């Protein structure tokens, strides 16, 4: 809940797999919630904001991803919260698409 | 008194690398209009390279040790330690002494051309950060409680592997 005030920009191809999966999740969560048809393409850029506490610190991902909407490639901004208190797959881990907006 | 000492920088920043990794060492020192050469030292010995950055395509154990550099307008740098390890898995860091409030950037690196999944970072034998794939562990603000022995753990291919431990101290 309480995050560090700094927001780190993720250099090119750092955490690419974790980030590319969180992007797909974000799209899938958007399509499920708004019954949309967006098709993921790639992550453009990513930022990370880290939780304050010592153990199992959550991360807040600010993702800029490209998705196809009826063939039209468009940019979107995804905000995803991830707090893993145990090694996945476990139901104690939380993953939530908090915001999904176009650009 | 205060001299303009050159500064060796690693690219990537990891001072612990696995064999076969690429490592670039850059000299942060100003050139003169006539002398744009760089003096590179390895274990107090002057090596042949005189370029801005000393490139290591595939690191070997012989590449470990201390490195220093110097340019025309700077002074012989302090030494930077490079450790080359051989293992399936490795916990990487830019250094092992961090000032309080500085960021601690850790990376779990698997042997050349191996997949790493379900990475866990542990401090003093306790799980601290769990990932599904292989993400770096970034701690933006180091504190006194961040000191300890660290290692990372994951699946290298299909083998569950734990890396060697690394001590990290925080100075107040
Ligand atoms: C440099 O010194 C380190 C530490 O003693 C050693 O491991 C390495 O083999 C040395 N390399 C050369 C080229 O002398
Ligand atoms: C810098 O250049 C001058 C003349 O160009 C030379 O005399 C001097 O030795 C050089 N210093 C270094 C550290 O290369
Ligand atoms: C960490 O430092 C302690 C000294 O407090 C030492 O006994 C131990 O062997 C060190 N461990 C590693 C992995 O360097
Ligand atoms: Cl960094």
């Amino acid at each position: 809940a309480q995050l560090h005030s700094t927001v780190r920009a993720v250099p090119g191809n750092e955490n690419s797999l974790e980030i590319e999966e969180l992007a797909r999740f974000a799209v899938d969560e958007h399509n499920k919630k708004e019954n949309a048809l967006l098709e993921f393409v790639r992550v453009v850029k990513a930022k990370e904001q880290y939780e304050d506490e010592h153990w199992f610190p959550g991360t807040m991902y600010y993702l800029t991803l490209e998705a196809k909407d009826g063939g039209k490639k468009k940019l979107y901004e995804a905000k995803v919260w991830v707090k893993n208190t145990a090694a996945p797959p476990s139901h104690m881990n939380f993953k939530e698409l908090q915001e999904f907006k176009p650009v | 008194e205060d001299l303009p000492k050159a500064v060796v920088f690693l690219e990537p920043q990891w001072y612990r690398v696995l064999e076969k990794d690429s490592v670039t060492l850059k000299c942060q020192g100003a050139y003169s209009p006539e002398d744009n050469s760089t003096q590179w030292f390895h274990n107090e010995s002057l090596i042949s390279s005189q370029a801005s950055s000393y490139f290591i395509d595939a690191a070997t154990v012989d590449d470990s040790g201390e490195y220093r550099c110097q340019t025309n307008l700077s002074t012989l740098s302090d030494p930077v330690q490079l450790e080359v390890h051989i293992g399936w898995l490795l916990l990487q860091a830019p250094r092992w002494v961090f000032k309080e409030e500085d960021p601690i950037h850790l990376r779990c690196h698997s042997w050349k051309n191996t997949a790493l999944h379900k990475v866990t970072y542990l401090q003093n034998g306790k799980g601290r950060k769990y990932f599904h794939h292989n993400s770096d562990f970034y701690i933006p603000k180091a504190t006194l409680k961040d000191s300890g022995s660290y290692f990372c753990r994951g699946l290298v291919g299909s083998k569950n592997v734990s890396s060697e431990t690394v001590n990290i101290t925080i100075t107040q």
